C-alpha cells in the first residue's frame, strides 16, 4: 500500500494530461499499492538539463525510483539510462520514443530496464515472416556495422538446428567507408539468387548501398526486401534510395499508444515493485543526490530487480530479459507502401504474428489456380501441424 | 458414399467417371467392383488445367503439353500416384 | 580563427604541459588547450563536461584520469555527451575493448588499444612459437567472452599448409568464482599444454592456485594468460615460467599523452585540412542537439591518421584506436619478469637470453597425445559383436575355434539394463589390428539407443542432431568408440567418418512375392504384409528420404519395432510378412538361424564403420591401416572369423 515517489518524465510535446488521468483513475487490488500517478515535466534535449531537472527531480522530490521517457532521437536516453540508471543504482524503461528504444549491451550492474525483443528474437520472427513468404532457401546482406557477427549469429544459429526447411544462400557483410576494391556490389549482387534481401546497415548507408543497388538494379522486381526497424528508423521517413517495398516489423505505432502501454508499463513497476515489497520485505538504502549515492552504492544488492526481471502485469508479462526484452515480446510487422512510404504489415507477438492478408504480399509468373481434391488426381494434404512443412512439393490451398 | 454402397450393393451398381472408376479402379479393400464392362471406352475425352480464354500461356502451355507427353514420367507418376492397387 | 578545447586532466601537469605541446604542435592557425581534474561525483564529472568542455566548444578530450584503481574510468557518459554534440572523443583511460564498441561510445580511441589483439598478438606470436594444439576459457563477461570471440575471429581468420592455426578446446568460466576444479579437471582432459586465458591478476592468482592444485599449473602446461591477469597481484601467484606482456610505452601519459598531442595536431592540421573545417556549438544547454559538422568532424577522425608521433609512427584502426601497437613480451625469470620483448604487428623482440618456459622445458612442448585407453560403446552386432554376460568374476570363457585359436571375447561394461560384460566379435578383432598397427586401447561401453545416433529434432529446441551415442562422440564421451554401420550424409554432416573394408549390405529380411520394395505386393503391402526396422535407425534415415516412404516410413512407424533385436524376435515370430535390417547383418543372421529368408535385393551397401572425429591420427592411421585390413588376410580372416562361421 505504500505509495511510490516516482517521476513520469514529459519532455518536448507530450499530453500527459491523460496520463495523468488514468493513472489516477486505476486502482491495483492484487498489487500491494493501488495505482498511483507522479509525473514529471521537462522541456530542453539538453542532456545536461536531463541530469538538472531530472537527477534534481527524482533525488531533489520524494522518490525510490523514477520512470523517464520521451518521443526524442536520444541515444544519450540509453547511454544515460543505463549510465545514469546504475550511477544512480535506479531501474531506467523507457516508455517512449528513444527512451524505449532497446539498449544494446548494457552494463553489468546497469539497472536501466526495457521491454520489447531482441533485435535477435526480431530477425527470428523475421524467419517466421520467411516461413509465410514461404521462401525455403534464402540469403542475407548487412554491413561491418554493429549487430554484424549479431545478426548473422542468430541467423546462422536459427538456420542451424532446426528441423524447419530454412535454407539460405549467403550474406555479404563489408564496409562502405572506403571504396569498393571489387565494387562487390554488383560481386555479391549476381550471386544473390534469393528473392528476400535482408540487410543489416544504417539507414544512411543503407541508402548508400541501396541506391548502389539500383544501380546494380538487382532490386528488380520479383526480389523481396527485408529491412531492419533500425536500418528503417522512422516510419515518416522514406528515403528512395532504400528498396521501394521494403518489409520490417517493429513496436507498434499505429497498435501500440506511447501513453496507454506507458502507463500499463507504470503498473507494472507496480507488480514488480509489490512483488519485491512481500517477497523481499525490505529495500537497499537510497540516497537521493549523486555523492550522497555515491556512498550507498554498495548498499545496493538486487535479488528482487532479479525477482523483478521475472514479472507480469494485467496479463501481459512484464519479465524483461538479460537485454530487457520482453520475456514475451509483442510486435507489429511494418512494410513499405506503395505510397513510396511505410506500411503496416501487421502485428507478431512471441512466436504469433498476424498476417497482412491470407495471400503473400503481392507485388505490382504469379498465378492463381482453384480446384477441387480428386484422388490420385488431385489430393488435399495437412500441412504438418506444428510447423506446415511437408517433404516433395505439397503446396497449400484456399480455405475460407 | 456410393462406393461403400456399392460394396454393399446398395444401389444395382455406382455410376462414375471412368477415372473415378482408375483411381476407384486400381485401389480396392477386397475385389468386387469392376469398370462398366472391362473398362472400355466410355465417352472418349480428356482433362486438364486451362487458364483464363485466350491466355497467351496458349501456346506455351500447349507446348507444357508437349513436355507433358514429350516427358514420360507422365509414366513415372502414373505409378507414383497412378499405380492402382487391383492390376 | 582559433581552437577551443576543454577538458578534464587527472593532474595539473597534465593540463600546463597539455597546453604547452598545445602550443608548441599548434605552431607544428593556433591552438590552446584547457583540462580540469577528474571530477568525485558521477553529475559532477557529467555537468563538469556540461560546462568547461561544452562551454569551451571543447575540440576534443584524450581522457584518462583515473585513481588508476582500473574500474573502467567512468567517463563513457561523457563521451556519449560528446556524441549528443557528435563532438570527437578519444579514449585514453582504457586498455579493454569496453571503451571501443560504437554503439556504445561512438567517438573514442585507445591509448592502449583493445586487449582483442593482445592475445591475437600472442597467437600469431604462437605461429612464431610454432604450436598447433590451443585450449583457452575464462570467466563469464562481455569483454572476456567477445575477447574470445575475436580470438576466434583471429582463428576464423586461418579458415581461407601441414596442420594449422589448431584450436584444441573452447571453454568458458563464470566471474568470480574460487575453484575452477572443474574446468580444471577439462585440463586434465585437454591433452595440449597450451593455455590461453584471460583474467584480472586474482582471479588468475585462482588460476594458478587452483590449477597447480590440480597440477595444471604444474611444469607441461603452456599458460598464454591475459595481461590484467598477468600484470598486478598475481606476481605475487605468478605461475613458473609464465609470462606477461603489455604494449609498448602504454602506461605512461608522458610519451603516451604526448603522443594524443602529436596526433592531436596531425588531426588539428587535418582538422583545418578539410571542407567546412568549423567548431560544434558551445553551449550544453542551448545544445539540444548534435552537431552535424562535429560528426564531421568525427569522419575526419576516421579520416585522421598521423606521420609519426610522440611515440613514433602511429596511424588509426578500424575502430580507430592507435594503430600498430607493439606488446612488450617478458619471459619469467626465478619469478621474475625476464623481458622477451615488443612484439608489433610485423616486428616481434625475443629476449637477449633464452626465455623460460613454464617448465625446464626448452621448446613448446607437443601438447595433443591421445590416451593409449580410448573408451568405445556399441550394441552388440550379432555380425560381429556378441556380448555375453561374462563370469561370475567377470572373467570370460575361453573359446577356441573352429580351428581351435582360443579366441578372445572383448571385456566391456554395460548398463544395468551398470554391468560389465564381455564380448565375442570380429569388430574388437579388427580393434587388435588396430593397436597392432599403432598401440591403442580401449574401454567399452553400451549403446542403447536407435542407432549410433540419428539426426533428429526433439520434442524441445526442435534441434536437429544424432540422436544416440554418436552424439556422445561428437562428445568424444567414449573417446573411440565403434559400430559396424554404414555412414550417412548426417555423418558427413556430422564429422569425417573411418572407410571400413567391409562391404555391407541394406534390404529386409523374411521368414523362412518377396521382390523388391518398389514391387507392388511390397510397395502396396497388404494387411497380410507387414514389415518395419528399428525405430531412430540409419535405414530409418534410408527410408526416410524417399519418395514412396509415406507408406513405407510413415505406415510402417504404426509398425515401427523400436529395437533392432526386437525385430528379430518378431521376425523369427513371424509375427510379420518380413523385416527391414541390415543385409549385411541379415545375412549374419541368417548364417546363425536360417529360420528367416533374407531377400536377394541390393540397397545402400558401404560397410563397417568406427568413431571418427575430426582430427586423429587414425585419419591416415586407420585409413592405409583399413588399406592393410582388406590388403592382408584379416580380411579373409574375417571371412572365415564370422563369414566361414555361417552353417546355414
Amino acid at each position: 500500500p505504500p505509495s511510490i515517489g516516482i517521476a513520469v518524465i514529459l519532455v518536448g510535446t507530450s499530453d500527459e494530461v491523460a496520463i495523468k488521468d488514468a493513472h489516477e483513475k486505476d486502482d491495483f487490488h492484487h498489487l500491494s499499492v493501488v495505482p498511483r500517478v507522479e509525473l514529471v515535466a521537462m522541456n530542453e534535449t539538453d542532456p545536461k538539463s536531463i541530469i538538472t531537472r531530472i537527477c534534481d527531480l527524482m533525488s531533489d522530490r520524494k522518490i525510490q525510483g523514477v520512470v523517464f521517457a520521451d518521443d526524442t532521437d536520444q541515444e544519450a536516453i540509453a547511454q544515460i539510462l543505463d549510465f545514469i540508471s546504475a550511477q544512480t543504482l535506479t531501474p531506467i524503461l523507457g516508455i517512449h520514443g528513444g527512451s524505449s528504444m532497446i539498449m544494446a549491451d548494457k552494463d553489468e550492474s546497469s539497472m536501466f530496464f526495457q521491454f520489447g525483443p531482441s533485435i535477435e528474437q526480431q530477425a527470428s520472427v523475421m524467419l517466421n515472416i520467411m516461413e509465410e513468404y514461404d521462401w525455403y532457401i534464402f540469403s542475407i546482406v548487412t554491413t561491418y556495422f554493429p549487430g554484424y557477427q549479431d545478426f548473422v549469429n542468430k541467423i546462422r544459429s536459427t538456420i542451424e538446428n532446426s528441423f524447419v526447411g530454412w535454407e539460405l544462400e549467403e550474406v555479404l557483410l563489408l564496409d562502405m567507408s572506403l571504396d569498393d576494391g571489387d565494387s562487390k556490389i554488383q560481386n555479391q549482387l549476381k550471386k544473390l539468387q534469393s528473392p528476400i534481401i535482408l540487410l543489416y546497415c544504417t539507414k544512411e548507408e543503407a541508402t548508400y548501398i541501396f541506391e548502389v543497388a539500383n544501380s546494380v538494379g538487382l532490386t528488380g522486381y520479383g526480389y523481396t526486401w527485408i529491412v531492419p526497424s533500425l536500418v528503417a528508423g522512422d516510419t515518416d521517413t522514406v528515403p528512395s534510395e532504400f528498396p521501394t517495398g521494403l518489409i520490417s516489423v517493429s513496436y507498434d505505432e499505429w497498435d501500440y499508444g506511447l501513453p496507454a502501454r506507458v502507463r500499463d508499463g507504470i503498473a507494472i513497476i507496480t507488480t514488480a515493485a509489490s512483488d519485491m515489497l512481500s517477497e523481499h520485505s525490505f529495500i537497499p538504502e537510497p540516497k537521493s543526490s549523486c555523492y550522497n549515492t555515491h556512498e550507498k552504492r554498495i548498499y545496493q544488492s538486487n535479488m528482487l530487480n532479479r525477482y523483478l526481471i521475472n514479472v507480469t502485469f494485467e496479463g501481459r508479462d512484464l519479465s524483461f530479459s538479460e537485454d530487457g526484452y520482453q520475456m514475451h515480446p509483442k510486435l507489429v510487422i511494418i512494410l513499405l507502401n506503395k505510397e513510396r512510404k511505410w506500411e503496416r504489415v501487421g502485428k507478431w507477438k512471441d512466436k504469433s504474428l498476424q498476417m497482412k492478408y491470407y495471400v503473400w504480399p503481392r507485388m505490382c509468373d504469379h498465378l492463381s489456380i482453384v480446384t477441387l481434391e480428386e484422388a490420385p488426381f488431385v489430393i488435399v494434404e495437412s500441412v504438418d501441424p506444428l510447423s506446415g512443412t511437408c517433404m516433395r512439393n505439397t503446396v497449400p490451398c484456399q480455405k475460407r | 458414399d456410393a462406393l461403400l454402397s456399392l460394396k454393399t450393393g446398395k444401389l444395382d451398381a455406382f455410376i462414375y467417371d471412368a477415372a473415378v472408376l482408375n483411381y476407384m479402379a486400381g485401389r480396392d479393400e477386397g475385389c468386387k467392383l469392376v469398370t462398366i464392362g472391362s473398362g472400355k471406352v466410355f465417352a472418349s475425352t480428356g482433362y486438364g488445367i486451362a487458364i483464363q480464354k485466350d491466355s497467351g500461356w496458349k501456346r506455351q502451355v500447349d507446348l507444357a503439353i508437349l513436355q507433358l507427353f514429350g516427358d514420360g514420367e507422365m509414366e513415372e507418376l502414373e505409378a507414383l500416384w497412378l499405380t492402382g492397387i487391383c492390376h | 580563427k582559433i581552437v577551443n578545447i576543454g577538458a578534464v586532466l587527472s593532474t595539473r601537469k597534465h593540463e600546463q604541459m597539455f597546453r604547452e605541446a598545445v602550443n608548441q604542435a599548434n605552431k607544428r592557425i593556433q591552438l590552446q588547450a584547457t583540462s580540469v581534474t577528474h571530477k568525485p561525483n558521477a553529475i559532477q564529472m557529467a555537468l563538469s563536461v556540461c560546462e568547461d568542455l561544452i562551454s569551451s566548444q571543447v575540440y576534443a578530450i584524450l581522457v584518462s584520469h583515473p585513481p588508476t584503481p582500473n574500474d573502467h574510468f567512468t567517463p563513457t557518459p561523457v563521451s556519449y555527451t560528446a556524441g549528443f554534440y557528435r563532438i570527437p572523443v578519444l579514449g585514453l583511460t582504457t586498455r579493454m575493448s569496453i571503451y571501443s564498441d560504437k554503439s556504445i561510445h561512438l567517438s573514442f580511441l585507445r591509448t592502449v588499444p583493445p586487449y582483442s589483439h593482445q592475445s591475437s598478438v600472442w597467437f600469431e606470436m604462437m605461429r612464431v612459437y610454432n604450436w598447433n594444439h590451443i585450449i583457452l576459457l575464462v570467466s563469464d563477461d562481455h569483454e572476456g567472452r567477445a575477447a574470445q570471440k575475436r580470438l576466434e575471429t583471429l582463428l576464423e581468420e586461418r579458415e581461407s599448409n601441414k596442420r594449422g592455426p589448431k584450436a584444441e578446446k573452447v571453454l568458458q568460466f563464470d566471474p568470480g568464482t574460487k575453484n575452477v576444479t572443474a574446468l580444471l579437471m577439462e585440463a586434465r582432459e585437454l591433452e595440449a599444454r597450451v593455455i590461453i586465458l584471460s583474467a584480472s591478476e586474482d582471479d588468475a592468482a585462482t588460476v594458478y592456485r587452483a590449477a597447480a592444485m590440480l597440477d595444471m599449473t604444474g611444469s607441461g602446461y603452456v599458460w598464454l594468460v591475459g595481461e590484467r591477469e598477468i600484470s598486478g597481484n598475481a606476481l605475487r601467484y605468478a605461475p613458473d615460467g609464465i609470462i606477461g606482456l603489455q604494449l609498448i610505452n602504454g602506461k605512461n601519459e608522458s610519451a603516451h599523452i604526448s603522443d594524443a598531442v602529436g596526433v592531436v595536431a596531425q588531426a588539428v592540421h587535418e582538422l583545418l585540412e578539410k571542407e567546412n573545417i568549423t567548431d560544434p556549438p558551445r553551449g550544453c544547454v542551448g545544445n539540444t542537439n548534435i552537431w552535424k559538422t562535429g560528426p564531421l568532424f568525427k569522419r575526419v577522425l576516421m579520416s585522421s591518421k598521423y606521420a609519426d608521433g610522440v611515440t613514433g609512427r602511429v596511424e588509426f584502426n578500424e575502430d580507430g584506436d592507435r594503430k600498430f601497437a607493439q606488446y612488450s613480451i617478458m619471459n619469467l625469470q626465478n619469478r621474475k619478469l625476464v623481458q622477451v620483448g615488443i612484439y608489433n604487428g610485423t616486428h616481434v623482440i625475443p629476449n637477449d637470453r633464452k626465455i623460460i618456459w613454464p617448465g625446464g622445458e626448452t621448446e613448446k612442448p607437443r601438447g595433443y597425445q591421445m590416451s593409449t585407453r580410448l573408451k568405445i560403446v556399441t550394441i552388440h552386432q550379432e555380425p560381429f559383436v556378441y556380448v555375453k554376460p561374462t563370469m561370475s568374476d567377470g572373467t570370460c570363457k575361453e573359446e577356441f575355434t573352429v580351428n581351435g585359436d582360443p579366441v578372445k571375447k572383448v571385456i566391456c561394461t554395460g548398463p544395468n539394463d551398470t554391468v560389465p560384460q564381455c564380448c565375442y566379435g570380429f569388430c574388437i578383432d579388427l580393434l587388435i589390428k588396430l593397436a597392432r598397427t599403432m598401440q591403442f586401447t580401449y574401454e567399452v561401453h553400451l549403446v542403447a539407443d536407435g542407432k549410433f545416433g540419428t539426426q533428429e529434432r526433439v520434442q524441445n529446441s526442435n534441434k536437429k542432431e544424432w540422436n544416440g551415442m554418436m552424439g556422445e562422440l561428437l562428445s568424444g564421451q567414449a573417446d573411440m568408440i565403434v559400430a559396424p554401420l554404414t555412414i550417412n550424409n548426417e555423418r558427413a554432416q556430422y564429422i569425417e567418418f573411418s572407410k571400413p573394408f567391409k562391404y555391407q549390405g541394406l534390404t529386409i529380411l523374411v521368414k523362412k512375392r518377396i521382390t523388391g520394395i518398389n514391387d507392388p505386393r511390397l510397395r502396396n503391402p497388404s494387411d497380410k504384409f507387414i514389415y518395419a526396422t528399428v525405430k531412430q535407425s540409419s535405414v530409418d534415415i534410408y527410408f526416410r528420404r524417399q519418395v514412396e516412404l509415406s507408406t513405407m516410413y510413415r505406415h510402417m512407424e504404426k509398425h515401427n519395432y523400436e529395437s533392432a533385436a526386437e525385430a528379430i524376435q518378431a521376425v523369427r515370430d513371424n509375427k510379420l510378412h518380413a523385416f527391414i535390417w541390415d543385409s549385411a547383418v541379415l545375412e549374419f543372421e541368417a548364417s546363425q538361424k536360417c529360420d528367416l529368408v533374407t531377400t536377394g535385393e541390393l540397397f545402400f551397401r558401404s560397410g563397417f564403420g568406427i568413431g571418427m572425429r575430426k582430427d586423429s591420427p587414425w585419419k591416415q592411421q586407420v585409413s592405409l591401416s583399413i588399406l592393410k585390413s582388406h590388403e592382408n588376410g584379416f580380411m579373409e580372416d574375417l571371412d572365415k572369423t564370422w563369414v566361414r562361421y555361417q552353417e546355414c
